[PDB]
């Protein structure tokens, strides 16, 4: 999902 | 002439602050096209395939235009990538450092676009087993942004035909079909979408 | 728009001093995950295994800050990762110096983090006799920063659990279970605690 | 010597470098081949490896001098990092070339440079059938890689490959070795796209 | 085959 | 004590000529000592064997001291390895450029002491036949300087014990002992010693 | 430290680089061989890899100095990117050259440079017959790459390669080892080519 | 020898 993609992950923690 | 194009990337390069890459406000689209030239090496032990292949890319930049007027008439200039940003475009699942078989130079054009074709040999995760037999095998590998949402790079493909003119007649593997296809994702969460280009070779040995 | 951001990457770098690393009164944590993606081979002979991952950092700095109002709303952006600090973190057992697979770009945000995710390949020390049996073999390797003891670089996990939903599902060898624990080793001759997160694989053919 | 101070500081300090050719200034470049060895074949990839001399030698107006204002220095060495290149380039290369000599080129008082980088070359290549006495045919072209011929001309002295050095244990005995200027047009411009072609016949 | 050239390719689309 | 690492490095870096290395009048003791990981290879066909070691090293220079109060009470930092001077210590038989496996930083302490520990795959002469016995085989590569002189460069250890306790437990082979003993050499011609660290290790089939 | 740091500042920030040697400031080089061991031998591709030291030696004048000026300092350690070296390259490598050793020469205070650079070599070698007892002999020339013989002369102290610290345990004990200075020219031209050919005789 | 020695070998010559 969000957290396992290089560009979703910024917005993650 | 060679007075003329000189002015023109001292204007462009030295006298300038550097394109900080896009942003939501300014994004980019990026043109990606595949020139497929040879399967060279399928690795049955490590599911490893070895492709080499011309990636055409193309942005447009408004920091990157002149009026040719100015400027001897000049109309396109080739220069070294390292002066102008290059998108980040990755194949997402390498095994190895993708290695460049070609000069790291673009061709620049006076309505700011750039046209940049790195020539590159790829290992990525592929099962081989069956492609001794009349069906092959599929493999398939996605390309894009490391780092950028499709909010700041969009991907596009100017067609789903990986161009096969140039295909190695002598490969030991012989390419039964070989797209090239826009992906979108988007994840439950976020407006954001996510763009890949997803390779898809369907081969067998020839 | 871009004029703003050219100019926010001004304030912060060019017009800043290079900031020096933690220090023991200005510490730092990194915030470390493991997205596994293959298990490549495994070489018998010399008890060396080959993974490949994205390595997830993500840490936070005071000067690296901005007021967004003062820089046309603009709430994070992208930047070579050469452009600023970044962690030592190591594998402690490594048997061939690592390859970087993407490119060295990090995510900024305006509250001063850092997102930075390189995707690698690691050649480390573990015993695959067995991975062609039904309990198979489990391997494991530390990464922690190489020369900051915990007062300066302290580390942690947000899960437990090793991101396997990018495995790739024709690997030859499959994931039975992947976790990432922090770890305090007092493990040298200094009488300070160094910080690792034990990346432990159970995987077999 | 003094004097070669003098001159490469003319040369390259007091001077914007060459911008690379344009279509209203075109470069000759004029390629030669010497090869040395076919050090491996590889019959389950298809890749062969060469060894050779690639000699490159082009002409800028920006790079004379008059030798009796500089000590009567007719030529002089200099790194191949202080001058512009030619982006000459195998199309059919499996891997990076390899260099095996020293990046230094020789610049002569009229201009002209000679640049001759030695290098291993892994590219695509059948070998099936090198052990028979007919052996077997190899080809790679070389060319520029984003210049066309309205900016980059292509030019051989010869067509006949140097074998003079071609190492007399190697596992592979040369038959044949040409290099030949071709140029291809396309339907949609009028610019000729210029390569040289390497033919090696060869067997074990 | 001109949009297959690399030196040809930026005068295509 | 962060703004005051800042002016401690620039006061120590940037406000100096740099140090150009020992001399006869100024010579400089290194200490060394190893902590030996993994044999992950013997190669009996090449006579080569693969090490897997981190290699301590430890000197101290003038030019890098400064009292803790006028600096935040810093007492230590930690800097890159090129921001300063480093022993050019070699292994005199590698076969192989030693590969580096950690990042190339050193820590720097109040009274001049700089350590600095380089984790390294080496390649080496070692003729491995007799290691599947109970006896096993026996490996030696001396260290040292490349161009100093004992005149120049000291070499010492603190113990004559290889530290062999992150050896890797499940390696294929097992060390029966490991020393690091510091020699002397002296020529006819020529009143400087040489001096190395010669390591030397017994191994065998686990 | 302090007389030190003020002799390289005089030698290295004051000056122009040197631009290399000229036809009218010619310069000599001095090559020897300490060979350390013949690591493979590769019948497939007919390759052989040595590892040895090559000590290179020259003279500049713009390198001496008066120790009295210089707190008596008689020599001094320095990076060999400080300074200008030769391009001594082997001329049938068939890989890139690995290097074993720190990049650091001596100077002395006459402008006498002392440079020894540990090399791995992969070289063109047929070695059928290293399990005999009468061996195998393969030889590798070693020259400048751009220079010719009016600009760099090459010598030998000794015709014999040292072999003191060949390695005792290797796969191959080395029969003979000499190295030898020749000239050559070439149909085309009037310039003498100088090189030092390595000719190792060798068996298992 | 000294002259084996890249440390003696400057004073060979
Ligand atoms: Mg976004
Ligand atoms: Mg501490
Ligand atoms: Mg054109
Ligand atoms: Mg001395
Ligand atoms: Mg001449």
């Amino acid at each position: 999902g969000c957290c396992s993609d290089p560009r979703c992950r910024y917005r993650c923690r | 002439s060679q007075a003329n194009l000189m002015r023109l990337k001292s204007d462009l390069f030295n006298r300038s602050p550097m394109y900080p890459g896009p942003t939501k406000d300014d994004p980019l689209t990026v043109t990606l096209g595949f020139t497929l030239q040879d399967i060279v090496k399928v690795d049955s032990s490590t599911n490893e395939v070895d492709l080499v292949y011309y990636e055409q890319q193309r942005w447009k930049l408004n920091s990157l235009m002149w009026d040719p007027n100015e400027y001897g008439n000049i109309t396109d200039f080739r220069t070294s990538a390292a002066d102008i940003w290059t998108p980040d475009i990755t194949a997402y699942s390498s095994t190895r450092p993708v290695q460049v078989l070609s000069p790291q130079i673009a061709v620049v054009t006076h309505d700011g676009s750039v046209m940049f074709i790195p020539a590159q040999r790829l290992s990525f995760m592929c099962d081989p087993t069956g492609v001794d037999s009349e069906e092959g095998v599929t493999c398939a590998v996605k390309f894009g942004s490391w780092v950028y949402s499709g909010f700041e790079i969009d991907l596009k493909t100017d067609t789903d035909q990986v161009d096969l003119s140039s295909y190695y007649a002598s490969s030991k593997y012989e390419i039964l079909s070989a797209t090239q296809t826009r992906q979108v994702q988007h994840y439950s969460c976020c407006p954001e979408p996510y763009i890949d280009v997803n390779l898809v070779v369907k081969f067998r040995e020839r």
